[PDB]
């Protein structure tokens, strides 16, 4: 799955 | 508008340490992650880290993580990057850029310039600036080429404008080549219509950060 | 690292061919929670940063041009120019934010055929004001040509030269799809004063024989 600390800036519904 | 302006170009020692500016504007700085990512000589775009604007934690690369230090100023909505421990390696464009914000309200990208940083022992040394004066020698069909020789200047990078910018048409300002003496030297022409050559005027303004040299060169036939 | 190996390295096609563009990723940069793929697409000309042309693997971002169009998922993805344009020179990366490090591929460059088009040549004799300082660099232009293969030699009282003149081409041009070239021959002071004539010699597919620019100093 998608690490969602590699960029803070994506913030997919 | 959304923008990122970075510091000027500099020169370092090996063993010394450098610090890039990014100043952010049009936008709540306070929202998003800065990023910085370096761009050496025909090597891939490597991403260094990031720094969330607002409550300042970071994420380096395992590349810089013993040698980068990324902190901001929301008082004067400005992002930092200190890399030390230099080496004459990691001489490179740095730049600044909100990657991808990709949010339910927002979707934009935005990087600054860019800052070139040589790592290098050698003198910084200014450019001298000489006209490349329009003649019978440089008019072809009802065109005239006109431009600047920038010679001498160590390190990159020459930043060359025509008439404070108004003036982009059929300007050409080529890659520096390194003389023998380690020193390099740019020209930038341009091109104009040679009826007018009587009644418009041609600067050509020249920066070279590293020795805080500004010309601006006034070009007659 | 998730490595992005993109494919080919460069390419050329004449104005308004479509041009299509590989990159492949070592992991898989899909989440099928959401079914999007990680992955952007830049493109970047000479001295400025990346532009972003396309996020999401497929969403064309507003205000990009509609002949950019992203495709693929996984592993395997695509960027389309279906229409090239003269100011679509560059070299376009593809990106991927789906883990850390963040990463880029090593980039395509893309490249316009065109014509043949013969130099503009011109020459420059050393300005009154390097003279002052004992070196007088004298400049031969070679403006506008194509292709980018071009031979410059210097000839001081017509004799051929060597070792005393650097030169340097331009990226291809973003309106006319040439190139320019700038070659500088660097004199002594006291050696410009002892000779007469300056000639840059020029040999180019638009030229059926080499074309002389010189001036008596």
């Amino acid at each position: 799955n998608p690490d969602p600390n590699a960029n803070p800036n994506v913030d997919p519904n | 508008q959304r923008q990122l302006v970075q510091s000027g170009a500099e020169v370092k020692k090996p063993g010394a340490s450098v610090k890039v500016s990014c100043k952010a504007s049009g936008y709540t700085f306070t929202s998003y992650a800065i990023h910085w990512v370096r761009q050496a000589p025909g090597q891939r775009l490597e991403w260094m880290g990031w720094i969330k604007a607002g409550n300042g934690n970071t994420r380096y690369s395992q590349k810089f993580q013993d040698r980068v230090t990324i902190t901001r100023d929301t008082s004067t909505t400005t992002a930092y990057m200190e890399l030390s421990s230099l080496r004459s390696e990691d001489t490179a464009v740095y730049y600044c850029a909100l990657l991808t914000v990709l949010t339910p309200d927002d979707a934009f990208d935005i990087w600054g310039q860019g800052t070139m940083v040589t790592v290098s022992s050698a003198s910084t040394k200014g450019p001298s600036v000489f006209p490349l004066a329009p003649s019978s020698k440089s008019t072809s069909g009802g065109t005239a080429a006109l431009g600047c020789l920038v010679k001498d200047y160590f390190p990159e990078p020459v930043t060359v404008s025509w008439n404070s910018g108004a003036l982009t048409s059929g300007v050409h300002t080529f890659p520096a080549v390194l003389q023998s003496s380690g020193l390099y030297s740019l020209s930038s022409v341009v091109t104009v219509p040679s009826s007018s050559l009587g009644t418009q005027t041609y600067i050509c303004n020249v920066n070279h950060k590293p020795s805080n040299t500004k010309v601006d060169k006034k070009v007659e036939p | 690292d998730i490595v992005m190996t993109q494919s080919p390295d460069s390419l050329a096609v004449s104005l308004g061919e479509r041009a299509t563009i590989n990159c492949k990723s070592s992991q898989s940069v899909f989440y099928s929670s959401n079914n999007k793929n990680y992955l952007a697409w830049y493109q970047q000309k000479p001295g400025q940063p990346p532009n972003l042309l396309i996020y999401w693997a497929s969403t064309r971002q507003s205000g990009v041009p509609d002949r950019f169009s992203g495709s693929g998922s996984g592993t395997d993805f695509t960027l389309t120019i279906s229409s090239l344009q003269a100011e679509d020179v560059a070299v376009y990366y593809c990106h991927q934010y789906y883990s850390s490090p963040l990463t880029f591929g090593g980039g395509t460059k893309v490249e316009i055929k065109r014509t043949v088009a013969a130099p503009s040549v011109f020459i420059f004799p050393p300005s009154d004001e390097q003279l002052k300082s004992g070196t007088a660099s004298v400049v031969c232009l070679l403006n506008n040509f194509y292709p980018r293969e071009a031979k410059v030699q210097w000839k001081v009282d017509n004799a051929l030269q060597s070792g005393n003149s650097q030169e340097s081409v331009t990226e291809q041009d973003s309106k006319d799809s040439t190139y320019s070239l700038s070659s500088t021959l660097t004199l002594s002071k006291a050696d410009y004063e002892k000779h007469k004539v300056y000639a840059c010699e020029v040999t180019h597919q638009g030229l059926s024989s080499p074309v002389t620019k010189s001036f008596n100093r």
